């Protein structure tokens, strides 16, 4: 039986050109 | 939430976006 | 998304993107269904073949965003996530049958121009609009094509793309593929002999296919971008997760927590 596959990345493009998020906003959502 | 689905940049200022009316002639034509 | 273009602003302001903490990745789409729940595909979250298995504290979501790659100040919100919850008899061993998670933010959201929830269907909505020929949209900020020798484009947009698709008949679905269909599953896009094209691709699984009534103006979203068999390929549709067969899970899990 065939294997569907899901529309995921596999190989990390997800990184690319991903700019940070600021760590005074990323601090504001762990408070 | 009986606010959903009505976007406040269109629906609620009677502004159609610019495809939209491809979907509801698929209504009349689908 | 494929043969897509770039979203309006504020035309799609229930759409989310599932992020990576460390290190920093787009993950998924995803959808705001309420100012505290989020909907997405369960592979996101949990796909044991490429041994992925993400919980609350590796991710959180960007609401309002645009931009792929931008950190849009006064613009998107950032919520981490409470609680994960993938369905449980979610298969992804074979065909992805029940490929559907709900995220719970850990703190409510604000609605603005740029956020704002979108609807879920009822009986008679999915009755009436899941219907063969009539068309959905799908947005993301996944793949432009499957191949780079496709087209002369990028690889990723720099900017939220949108689609309109028509729904396939079951019995073409079916037969568009040896993968076993189920219920909880629909295909959208075209046929070769209609001309036109269009697909949502890797990187926009996890997001919405939403279809405006003609009868109270609403969006509602009908499917969640889950697999196909390539991207835009002449004989092939995308499917996706049927979220009225699998509303009574959600209010279920809603309603509980
Ligand atoms: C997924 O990871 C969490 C912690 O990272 C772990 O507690 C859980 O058991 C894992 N799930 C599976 C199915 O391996
Ligand atoms: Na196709």
């Amino acid at each position: 039986a065939e294997v569907a596959q899901p529309k995921l990345y596999q190989r990390g493009e997800g990184g690319n050109g991903m700019e940070p998020i600021p760590e005074d906003v990323l601090n504001e959502a762990l408070n | 939430e009986a606010d959903c689905g009505l976007r406040p940049l269109f629906e609620k200022k009677s502004l159609e976006d610019k495809t939209e009316r491809e979907l509801l002639e698929s209504y009349i034509d689908g | 998304i494929v043969e897509g273009s770039d979203a309006e602003i504020g035309m799609s302001p229930w759409q989310v993107m599932l992020f990576r903490k460390s290190p920093q990745e787009l993950l998924c789409g995803a959808s705001l269904i309420s100012d505290r729940w989020v909907l997405t595909a369960a592979h996101c979250l949990l796909y044991p073949p490429w041994d992925k298995n993400f919980t609350e504290n590796d991710l959180l979501v960007r609401i309002g965003k645009h931009s792929r790659t931008r950190y849009e100040r006064n613009i998107e919100k950032i919520s981490m996530l409470e609680k994960i919850y993938i369905h449980p008899r979610y298969n992804w061993r074979e065909n992805l049958d029940r490929d559907i998670a709900l995220m719970k933010l850990k703190k409510p959201v604000a609605f603005s121009d740029y956020i704002h929830p979108v609807c879920l269907p009822d009986r008679e909505t999915a009755a009436s609009l899941l219907q063969a020929g009539y068309k959905g949209r799908v947005t993301g900020w996944g793949n432009l094509k499957e191949t780079w020798t496709a087209n002369v484009g990028k690889g990723q947009p720099s900017v939220l793309q949108v689609v309109n698709l028509p729904i396939v008949e079951r019995p073409v679905c079916k037969d568009s593929t040896r993968i076993r269909i189920t219920d909880n599953m629909f295909c959208a896009g075209y046929k070769p002999d209609e001309g036109k094209r269009g697909d949502a691709c890797e990187g926009d699984s996890g997001g919405p296919f939403v279809m405006k009534s003609p009868f109270n103006n609403r969006w509602y979203q009908m499917g969640i971008v889950s697999w196909g068999e390539g991207c835009d390929r002449d004989g092939k549709y995308g499917f996706y997760t049927h979220v009225f067969r699998l509303k009574k899970w959600i209010q279920k899990v809603i309603d509980q927590f």
